[PDB]
């Protein structure tokens, strides 16, 4: 499961709909890395509109 | 006139075209519009075709 004290949960009020993000898959799961809003506001159409 | 939180102001200032806010998934109207191009030039180009 994903954290209960120590993660972001982020709450798209436009789609309505809280979302989490993490650094799965090859290579690297262990070198976190940041994942950009760019692609996430192609799959919520919210994120398309606001913050 | 009387503006919005009751104050009272001489202004007037109007919405812009292409930051107003939809009603189509309750995102927010392009920058360009058809509409804009057709009125950026209106001289000729508010006569379309046919319409």
């Amino acid at each position: 499961r994903f954290p209960t004290s120590g993660y972001n949960a982020y709450y798209d009020s436009v789609d309505k709909v809280v979302f989490v993000v993490v650094s799965f898959l090859y290579p690297y799961t262990t070198t976190s890395v940041n994942i950009p809003l760019s692609y996430l506001s192609k799959y919520l159409p919210g994120l398309l509109t606001a913050q | 006139p009387y503006d919005e939180t009751g104050a009272q102001v001489t202004s007037v200032s109007s919405t812009p075209f292409g930051s107003l806010i939809d009603t189509s998934t309750g995102q927010q109207i392009l920058g360009t519009n058809p509409v804009l191009t057709s009125y950026n030039s209106y001289t000729t180009q508010a006569n379309t075709n046919m319409q």
